[PDB]
């Protein structure tokens, strides 16, 4: 297959100053709750989490009352019940749902240019644009290539790259027609799909890019962190690199 | 060697403990031994090598703590050590992204030596030891990455264990072992971590040795010219007494490679990795756009250079009865270009040191690094033409300077004059 | 002239600042980490508890014992005097911090009937043995030797204090709530 | 006289006897355990597989592939001559062991419509990515570029020899005992 | 330093390597030391333990290679290893009565050290480098005994962490930290392996720097008298070249001890073992007859004579208000038992090296030794009457020997002459 | 509670030489399976090493065939299917029934003399012995201090030192009356039980004494692998000290 091309969002986190927007995640959680959770499954996300602050940072006892819509199978009583905040979202219900635990960070979106990389030194992986644009482009028209031959329970999309592609639409090489392939997910967002709180629209173009947010803090839960960390550390060298650097041309001046 | 006045115990505990222990008259020496007034900047990848090896095992006892080798929890454990333990996030992306500082400045530590010929007599002994660590680093690296077990883990974990039942005849028996299974499982994850732990001790220890190798030789300088030792007197004149000296250069060298480095893990933890690692280890599938670790690509880049259809190849399956197919050709080719590398003490015949003072070895000196620049970036590209030319013609020339090259312009070139000393080069 | 020996200062004193911002999370990564802080309050059906019976039951990776005392029990419990005690404090994190290690003061009824407490010896953690062991008719810690009478007071070993007592309370007829 | 310079080689050589009883198991302790051994023979239902469709099984740690081909996989097979190959043997271990390459010896029935060998990329290891991946109709490896045709035969790359096929053999009208 | 002879480069590779690393040279000078020909059988532990460190970390990098360092997989983990692992059951009996071989041989060594007073001036570094290995060997043992997890290990586990929260102020905080939770569970195990895996290595660099320490000052025989150092012609007189004599004395001391060890580990591999670490480990319920390893007894047993009605601890406890209880008391007996020792190289007095010149300290010397022994008898006997007064005398005796015997025998003692020189004492 | 005193049963493995008696642990093997096994189970034995030389050494169809009774969660399908080989025996079925798999390794029953251990130095832990006389001392009559005060749910038992004891039954101090005390394993062997395939007696006694030795190889089933590696290095090192000793004599005769 390969690496293609992504709708570039303007993220609030990107940068070393972004940082998440608290209703956003708030609103990605929603839409992943009431949408993408149907199938998909976040295995390595406490519950819990959503609490903690640098996230969607509901409050404690929201977060306990949101983990009671999960049967989960107790790790001693080999029960069910009702989900506990120490639990991790469930596993993804649709066998072939992947896991958007880490979903964000497992895909690039800025592939290149020429193997160099040198548009990820700048462009970051994408993952979150990446996933974004996989939400977009689900045209309501087959590529005219594939015309009659789109093969049955798959769904053409721009930005899958690696889907199947009907040899109808594959050139003299062998590679695709298309800018995109033929993925195992049917299109999930539709207009208002999700009812939101503060009334914000819910049009594909917004539940898409605030899903994908949602998903990158279901990833980096300690982006903010991080960079705080990072922000924090070049402070400390910045300072003590000067410092060093007149102490040893100080030190080395007697010797020149 | 170098005529200097050694440990003096002035202190009160000091001559108790000298007479007992002489350990601090060891540091002494170790510390206070002199050293060249004209290193630049090149001389710095040492101890930014020191930093790594400290930084790699302090974390890496530490990741130990929280990590989990076994299939089953391996990956999770990981996300936990992101998701649970203070600083978990942190220290991951640290021993990670360590993996390559430590492979940057490795090559940039050899290729410095390939230049002013710090390999060449009386320092053989250091450049072996030293290519000792190298394939200790490479092995090292390689078990790290399978521990998250991931895909890339995974892969990574068949084609590396693959490369051993290649050998002919013994090929399958040590592969089988290195993997207790029919296959990369549980059992070879298991030993990975075990081995994991132990070799950055061998390293360790490795290291002792190389330090102790070129304190024996004193250290080589830009020049290829080395210190006077007829008098501490003109021995003073060429040199200077590593305390405060290099120690204080070093720190702050440290500085500005910790700053760049610490920018990176903190924003952009990611840059230099493969976001199919994570993704779960999948035995019954391989990631279509799997590719090694960067720091592995050139050598990688080598080994698929050599398919069936190249002549070189299709010559010797010839030449010996079918044994050396394409297969083992690629890792005989893969290794050889790293033992070649181990030789070149040996292969170099020039009597002058410094290539700085050779014209003609330059031209071909800075072939050799475009080369590796080169053949780690087709690495990362298809096989497909003209990467497979690319990639052949790398490789070519990658032997021919070590082989071919090297041997001959040590009769051909008319080198440049050195400067007659150290001092006068630092003055001048 | 001191401004060389001030950057050396300025110098060797940034140094120890990132040497330290270096270890402490070296240092802080062995806390309990998120996961463990998840602290919850279980219940505990008590209905078959007969008298005379102890219940063991996990709680934070330790055991909470809960025993349903006989009339032996709360005598002996009763008849002491918080003089011959080794420990006057109640360890009871329901009343009092101050409270005193009266029998009264250790049960969670007034009957005396239901003495809770954490089976954790206080002496270094072991989990003393009920049933009526030890030479004070409690509990015996078999890890060096610490005596607990039937109020799970400290009488004789090497440990300091009363087994603690946590928040517990009864929910109902019959049912109590820990943590 | 000689009995010391005798003893030195009796001593010398229990020693080395010894080093070596010693280091054997050391070396010994990494070939599988008795619980990896335990190779069985499962089952596959295939009655689910319409032609053109490959199935993906685990069996020892490594992938089988089970494809239903289509006419044009057994046509592209066919049309091959032995003398094209890279490697002639049919690597098949249900029949003889010097068999030939053609695509007849590497199905499982005669309508040449199962292809079942094991998806393990002959050069290193990787899984050959299938649907007609390649240059010659049949499966791509990622991991060093190796190509095969629609019978998994090496057509060109690194890899050196033709996917293997295990003991495989339908048990039925619709299920295949690999192993 | 004893005048001997260097090495010397005579083959062809050997002059070459010996002008760039003189590493040849240094293992020579290491085995080619002078030692005295007087030495004993006592004498022979410093290579059975060196023997037991290699062995132990060997089986356990081996061992670390099928063990899954997690509690709901460790103790089915150690089974796998008995029941599939080829050779499994003898690698881990082996790494087990390993541990038990390398503290017999500790105190044989420490004892024989306090006996010749090989802890006497010049050899206090040598002394206290040793007793650091000791500490570590303890914690070492420690951890590698709670990764089983059964019964003995879990409550093991809780009993030492708890040590440290009896300090008073830090303690809960120590604690903690030292179980990453509130009890012990899955991180304390996790990260003990981390560090059981660590510390060996720890101890590995100690011995080197125990060794160094020895060569320095030369070792020391039954007479105490040192080697003559005013020529190679007497000195000769004195010793004997360490190759081959103490080389070969030494595998066939090995080949003795070796032979008991299997001879353990083939027919009674779980004698000096507890039955109820085959349990696995229970949180809700401690062991009625749960019992320290015989080589942590002593000190167990110093720890639990200390209980509320000893007056000391009355007197302590009151004088202190409330801070020093029994509790702490008795983990301060317990460590204070262990520095005393560390201590004697100050705390004795006497100007006699060798105890077997020492009339009255002999007396207490053996009585230290019986008291060694009767405390880890004790160790194991219950807390009831007559047992808490006999492991009272005995801790008693033990401060009384370090505290106030030696440092009085100093002056009231009235020694012997010890031989004019080693070679006297070898020939009579 | 305390260490009692034991049943010395002869078993064949016991000694240096000693060794297991295949179709004994044969015999043992179909005791635990058609008795203790209602209750027992022994998850760290894998039913394939039926197999194995050094124990019942069941020809592997058997085993095979053995397997089957068992009801196992596959770890894949989830589903429920019979036993393989490959699988462990099962976990003991009733909740307070420990686990036998270790049992024979995991309790001593020569105890003492004073704490010295000399006793084992010479007698062995005594594992198998006090699993015998557990099964045996199962008498019909309760002592008599107990008449009518048996703890409803327990039986008194003999060998069994870790059980309740009335209080009729302790002494001025507190300890017990009783050698034994009660269990919560009601009698398991009634005579001839088992019937045995080559007519074997099945008496109390003999089972007992079988499924013991079964449960010691069960515990340890390399035991003869242990003492053959025993015995052979043995030999190397008392060879290897006698050379070395003479090698060492010879070579420091030159000294003195
Ligand atoms: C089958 C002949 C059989 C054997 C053998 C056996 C052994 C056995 C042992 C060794 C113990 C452990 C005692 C100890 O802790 O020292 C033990 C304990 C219990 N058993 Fe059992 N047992 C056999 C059979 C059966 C059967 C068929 C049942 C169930 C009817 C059963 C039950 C129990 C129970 C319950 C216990 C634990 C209670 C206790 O007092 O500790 N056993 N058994
Ligand atoms: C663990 C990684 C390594 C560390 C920590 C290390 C460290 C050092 C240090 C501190 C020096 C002196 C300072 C300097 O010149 O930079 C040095 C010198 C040198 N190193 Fe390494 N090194 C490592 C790996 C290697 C490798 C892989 C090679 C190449 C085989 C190598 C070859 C040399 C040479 C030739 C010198 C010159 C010595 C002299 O001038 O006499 N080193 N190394
Ligand atoms: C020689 C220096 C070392 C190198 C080059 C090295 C390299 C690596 C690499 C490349 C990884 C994968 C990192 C990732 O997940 O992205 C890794 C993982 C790991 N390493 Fe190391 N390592 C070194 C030393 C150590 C040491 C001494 C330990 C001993 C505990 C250790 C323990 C671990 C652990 C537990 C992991 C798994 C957790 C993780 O994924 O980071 N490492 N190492
Ligand atoms: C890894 C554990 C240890 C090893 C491998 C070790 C090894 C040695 C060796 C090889 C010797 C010389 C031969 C001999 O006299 O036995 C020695 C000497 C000595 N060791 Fe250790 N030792 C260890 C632990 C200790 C400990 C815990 C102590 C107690 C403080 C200790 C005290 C001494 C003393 C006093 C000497 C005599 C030094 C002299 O004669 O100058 N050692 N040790
Ligand atoms: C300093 C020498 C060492 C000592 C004194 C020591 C001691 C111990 C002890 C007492 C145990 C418990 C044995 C039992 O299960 O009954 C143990 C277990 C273990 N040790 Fe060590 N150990 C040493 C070195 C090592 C090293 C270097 C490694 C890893 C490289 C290691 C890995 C293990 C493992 C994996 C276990 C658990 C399996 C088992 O139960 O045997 N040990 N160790
Ligand atoms: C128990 C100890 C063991 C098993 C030690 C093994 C040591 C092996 C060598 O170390 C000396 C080896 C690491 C070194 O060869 C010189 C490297 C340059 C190997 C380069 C390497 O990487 C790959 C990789 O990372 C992959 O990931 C997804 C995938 C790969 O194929 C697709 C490769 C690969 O094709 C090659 C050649
Ligand atoms: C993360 C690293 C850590 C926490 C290192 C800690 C090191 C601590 C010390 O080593 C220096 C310590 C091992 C050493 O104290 C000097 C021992 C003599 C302690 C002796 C010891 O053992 C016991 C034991 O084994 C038990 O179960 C079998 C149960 C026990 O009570 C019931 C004890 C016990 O009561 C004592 C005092
Ligand atoms: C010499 C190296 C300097 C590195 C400066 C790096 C600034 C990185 O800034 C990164 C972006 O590049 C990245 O796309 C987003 C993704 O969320 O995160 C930011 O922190
Ligand atoms: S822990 Fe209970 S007596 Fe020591
Ligand atoms: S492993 Fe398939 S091409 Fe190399
Ligand atoms: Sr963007
Ligand atoms: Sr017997």
């Amino acid at each position: 297959a390969g690496g293609g091309h992504v709708e570039d969002v303007p993220f609030s986190f990107e940068g070393p100053f972004g940082t998440f927007d608290q209703h956003q995640l708030q609103r990605g959680l929603q839409v992943y709750t009431e949408v993408c959770a149907a199938c998909h499954g976040m295995k390595f996300v406490p519950i819990r989490s959503l609490s903690e602050p640098g996230g969607p940072e509901l409050p404690e006892d929201q977060v306990r009352a949101y983990a009671t819509q999960f049967t989960v199978t107790d790790e001693e009583t080999g029960e069910d019940r009702e989900g506990k905040p120490t639990d991790h979202f469930p596993h993804s219900a649709l066998e072939n749902a992947p896991d958007l635990s880490l979903m964000a960070k497992a895909r690039a979106g800025f592939h290149g240019p020429m193997g160099t990389g040198i548009s990820q030194l700048f462009n970051g992986i994408g993952g979150p644009e990446y996933i974004y644009s996989v939400l977009t482009g689900f045209p309501e028209e087959p590529p005219k290539c594939a015309e009659g031959h789109e093969p049955d329970g798959f769904y053409y999309n721009r930005a899958f790259q690696n889907g199947s592609v009907p040899d109808t639409c594959k050139d003299a090489n062998g590679v695709k027609t298309t800018a995109g392939s033929w993925i195992a997910m049917p299109p999930p967002l539709m207009d208002d799909l999700v009812e939101y709180a503060d009334g914000h629209d819910a049009s594909v173009h917004a539940m898409a890019e605030d899903v994908s947010a949602f998903l990158m803090w279901a990833a980096e839960p300690k982006l903010m962190a991080r960079k705080q960390a990072g922000f924090t550390a070049v402070m400390f060298l910045t300072v003590l690199s000067v410092l060093l650097y007149l102490t040893n041309k100080r030190l080395w001046a007697g010797v020149k | 060697g170098i005529p200097h006045d050694h440990y003096e115990p002035r202190t009160g505990i000091e001559k108790w403990l000298h007479s007992r222990l002489p350990i601090v008259a060891l540091a002494y020496d170790t510390i206070m031994i002199p050293t060249p007034r004209n290193l630049n900047w090149m001389w710095i990848w040492g101890v930014v090598l020191a930093f790594c090896l400290v930084l790699q095992i302090v974390t890496g006892i530490v990741l130990a703590m929280h990590y989990t080798p076994h299939v089953d929890l391996a990956f999770a454990s990981v996300e936990h050590i992101m998701r649970n333990v203070n600083g978990g996030f942190m220290l991951r992306y640290l021993h990670a992204n360590g993996a390559s500082l430590f492979f940057i400045a490795v090559y940039l530590h050899i290729f410095r030596g390939l230049y002013y010929g710090s390999y060449k007599a009386p320092r053989e002994v250091t450049w072996i030891v030293g290519m000792l660590i190298y394939l200790a680093m490479m092995a090292t690296a390689f078990m790290g990455y399978v521990l998250p077990w991931g895909q890339m883990s995974f892969w990574g974990a068949t084609v590396i264990t693959g490369l051993f039942g290649a050998i002919p005849g013994i090929g399958h028996s040590i592969q089988t072992w290195l993997l207790g299974g029919p296959a990369v499982d549980n059992a070879t994850l298991n030993r990975f971590f075990s081995l994991h732990y132990l070799l950055p001790f061998v390293i360790a220890a490795l290291v002792a040795i190389h330090i102790w190798a070129f304190h024996s030789t004193g250290n080589n300088n830009p020049t290829g010219v080395e210190v006077r030792r007829t008098s501490k007197a003109e021995a003073q004149k060429d040199t200077v007494p590593f305390w405060p000296y290099f120690i204080i250069k070093d720190v702050f060298a440290l500085a500005v490679v910790l700053l760049v480095f610490f920018a990176i893990v903190g924003f952009m933890p990611n840059y230099l990795g493969h976001p199919d690692n994570y993704i779960e280890a999948n035995p019954l599938s391989t990631p279509a756009h799997i590719v090694p670790e960067w720091y592995f690509l050139p050598f990688y880049a080598i080994l698929r250079a050599f398919t069936a259809d190249v002549w070189v190849v299709q010559i010797a399956n010839f030449i010996s009865f079918g044994i050396i197919d394409a297969k083992f050709f690629g890792v005989l080719a893969m290794f050889g270009a790293i033992l070649v590398m181990a030789l070149v003490p040996w292969l170099d015949t020039s009597p002058v040191r410094s290539g700085r003072y050779r014209p003609m070895f330059k031209i071909y000196f800075w072939l050799l690094a475009a080369d590796f620049v080169i053949l780690t970036w087709v690495g990362a590209q298809q096989t497909t033409f003209p990467y497979d030319w690319i990639s052949l013609i790398a490789s070519a020339y990658w032997f021919a300077y070590f082989l071919v090259i090297l041997p001959i312009l040590g009769a051909i070139e008319k080198p440049v004059a050195p400067p007659a000393t150290i001092e006068e080069d630092f003055n001048a | 002239g001191t401004r060389r020996d001030f950057l050396y200062y300025a110098t060797a004193g940034a140094g120890a600042v990132a040497t330290g911002a270096a270890v402490w999370p070296l240092i802080n990564q062995m806390n309990p980490s998120a996961d463990v802080q998840a602290l919850a309050s279980i219940f505990v059906d008590v209905s078959s508890v007969e008298p005379g019976v102890q219940l063991t039951v996990k709680f934070l990776g330790k055991p909470i014992f809960i025993r349903r005392r006989t009339e032996a029990d709360i005598e002996l419990g009763r008849s002491v005097q918080l003089g011959q005690l080794v420990d006057t404090n109640a360890r009871n994190a329901n009343i009092d911090a101050g409270a005193e290690a009266t029998d009264q003061n250790r049960t969670l009824d007034e009957a005396g009937e239901w003495l809770v407490m954490w089976g954790v010896c206080t002496h270094l953690g072991c989990v003393p043995i009920g049933g009526v062991s030890g030479d004070f008719g409690g509990w015996f810690c078999p890890c060096h030797g610490s005596h607990y009478d039937s109020a799970g007071r400290i009488r004789k070993g090497p440990a300091p204090e009363n087994l603690p007592i946590p928040l517990a309370k009864f929910i109902d007829e019959t049912t109590i709530q820990l943590g």
